């Protein structure tokens, strides 16, 4: 029936259906066909489909995290030894209810996380997450004064994409390069970030230059922010500064070339430690330091 | 010591404010986006008043309707407001005789002319009034005074010179002077009847008037007896001192903290700038007294209420206050 193909169908869609929430909705559809009455036939085939999904993954982390929460909810269903049928109907229904919860959470955060941006504050924003930009838009809806500084992130050129999406709103902007990002931290009140994942330790899984931002801000004593939707938690503990799950290059040094083809190769995803984050924002209240681990301990019961 | 009644002199300094007071009353006007009466009423509540009196005649209907809407018509209030309706525009002496004819004054009563905002605790004042009343029987009224801004060279409307005792703090003389605005008069003549009774004479012009009074039951009886007295400061105080009834005393109270009565436009402007600054430590916009107020303090003395709307790239200054539901455009200072 396929799950990778269902995820590939979301091309011109996105924005509303968040990348993990669309993968979770795809997991529920695959579950509801071949009877969730059996726990040997279904769960094993769900595990095989997640393994097939991980094997097809090039540079995504959040899809593995979202699977875990689904699994957890499924197991928790019939924890009351309830009827093998009303528990099943509640499990199938919690697929569309899971996607509907992404809207309700965004409604919560955009009213909570506008408080952090005070009267007339210049912001240097890095990365693009649907939660951080929704704060930025619904603060403009709240009629609050804020300036914006764009970071030239280099994955699939994200800075230019961010700049254009800020133009459509009506907020004054200018391009700042990630090389010169050190020379900006004096005319900037606060530094904001959108994460691809949040660590078990309390650190962050992010883009092509975020640790560098974290350290410079720690030097300048200027605050460093992480805002996300509460589903990007993996049981992952990157022990060192340069160790992450990869399908491509972990720093490759190429031979002598004349035509100039083999060059680009650098760490596209980088980790930053727990100390560098001043504040973290999700729908699960306002919490930062040891909070992430407590969430993971509560979920995994281990 | 408990049970205290207060009388407020409104309809008193009208047309002293020249372009205004045409349609709406004197005391309705806001200092910091809130009526002048509200400040006075807050001073009454902090003092400990159980019964409130107000004097309304000109634009009296608008005053009465404002009291109806006020936070004191509601049963939980420590004081109840009763309005005195008199003939249109009369002197303070005429109102004093009217109130004595009605006869509500019991023991020690309060009289305030104009609207005064002060941070000075009144509990100390009451005690020192009572301590001095126990000193001798024939003792009348209490007057408040505060230290001026070093030199009163900009203060021309209030040129009141006070002669005071170092030991008993009794007032001797009151005098008005045209001096800096109109260079015509220089001379001040003083009565030499009280020379060796006092000995420690202290003459000062460096004191601000307050016109806030703690008064005994003697006062309304004296006003009816001597109906020639129209004023309460210029002729009355001087008349009391200059052997009208022998052995009668009046108080003068010195206080280091801020207490300024509103009277003129340029005095009002200074008081307002003092309120925007942190001169009146308790009396600040952020505390919110009118209940509808939602002001919040920001650094560099900038006040903003809730629902403040402002355009981007706009500069705000020092000692500023902006109300609720307010919109501002670009390029504003």
């Amino acid at each position: 029936f396929n799950i990778t193909e269902t995820y590939l169908r979301f091309l011109e869609e996105d924005t509303e259906m968040t990348m993990p929430i669309a993968a979770i909705e795809a997991l529920v559809t695959l579950l509801r066909i071949k009877t969730p009455e059996t726990a040997a036939e279904m769960i094993n085939t769900i595990k095989s489909s997640t393994e097939e999904l991980i094997k097809s993954i090039p540079n995504s982390v959040s899809l593995r995290a979202g699977c875990d929460i689904f699994m957890r909810f499924v197991l928790r269903n019939l924890h009351l030894y309830g009827d093998w049928e009303n528990c099943k109907q509640h499990l199938i229904e919690n697929g569309q209810l899971f996607v509907s919860r992404a809207k309700k959470s965004r409604n919560k955060i955009a009213e909570i996380g506008v408080d952090f941006i005070a009267d007339d504050d210049i912001i240097l924003v890095h990365g693009y997450s649907r939660a951080v930009f929704s704060l930025l838009n619904h603060a403009a809806n709240k009629f609050i004064r804020f300036r914006c500084v764009v970071t030239e992130s280099r994955p699939s050129k994200q800075g230019n994409q961010l700049y254009t999406l800020l133009e459509q709103k009506g907020i004054p902007v200018t391009l700042i390069v990630d090389s010169a990002v050190g020379a900006v931290i004096d005319k900037v009140d606060k530094v904001f970030v959108g994460a691809e994942g949040v660590a078990e330790s309390g650190g962050i899984i992010n883009l092509v230059g975020t640790y560098s931002v974290g350290v410079l801000a720690h030097n300048a004593r200027k605050p460093f922010y992480v805002v996300t939707e509460s589903h990007k938690f993996v049981r992952m503990f990157p022990l060192s500064s340069d160790d992450l799950p990869m399908a491509g290059p972990p720093l490759d040094f190429t031979r002598r070339t004349d035509d100039l083809e083999d060059a680009l190769r650098g760490p596209t995803i980088d980790y930053t430690a727990q100390e560098y984050i001043t504040a973290l924002i999700t729908d699960l209240g306002v919490l930062t330091p040891s909070a992430v681990s407590e969430e993971l301990i509560k979920m995994w019961y281990d | 010591e408990d049970r205290l009644q207060a009388v407020v002199l409104t309809d008193s300094y009208e047309t002293r404010f020249m372009p205004l007071t045409a349609v709406k009353p004197r005391c309705l006007l806001p200092l910091a986006n809130v009526p002048l009466i509200e400040y006075t009423l807050e001073f009454l509540a902090k003092a400990g008043v159980h019964e409130v009196f107000l004097i309304c005649s000109s634009h009296a209907n608008q005053i009465n309707d404002y009291i109806e809407n006020s936070k004191w018509n509601l049963p939980w209030s420590p004081f109840k407001i009763t309005t005195i309706m008199s003939p249109e525009a009369r002197c303070t002496g005429d109102v004093m005789r009217d109130l004595d004819n009605r006869g509500i004054i019991t023991g020690d009563f309060i009289l305030v002319s104009g609207d005064v905002l002060t941070n000075i605790d009144f509990s100390k004042m009451l005690e020192f009034h009572k301590k001095m009343h126990l000193q001798d029987k024939d003792h009348i009224s209490t007057m408040c005074l505060s230290k001026a801004s070093t030199y009163p060279k900009t203060r021309t409307i209030e040129p009141a010179a006070f002669v005071l005792d170092k030991s008993t703090s009794r007032c001797i003389y009151y005098q008005d002077l045209p001096l800096p605005s109109s260079r015509e008069k220089t001379s001040i003549q003083i009565d030499p009847e009280l020379l060796d009774n006092v000995d420690e004479f202290v003459i000062r012009n460096d004191l601000i008037d307050c016109r806030i009074d703690i008064c005994t039951s003697h006062v309304p009886l004296i006003f009816q007896e001597n109906f020639d007295y129209q004023s309460l400061r210029t002729d009355f105080v001087k008349g009391v001192i200059s052997s009208d009834i022998l052995g009668k005393h009046i108080y003068a109270y010195l206080t280091d903290e801020y207490a300024v009565r509103v009277e003129s436009w340029q005095t009002y402007d200074t008081i307002s700038q003092d309120f925007l600054g942190r001169w009146c430590y308790p009396l600040v916009l952020d505390s919110n007294i009118q209940d509808d107020q939602t002001y919040s303090y920001e650094s560099r003395h900038i006040y903003k209420e809730k629902d403040v709307v402002l355009a981007q790239s706009c500069k705000i200054g020092k000692c500023t206050a902006i109300g609720s539901g307010t919109k501002i455009g670009e390029g504003t200072k």
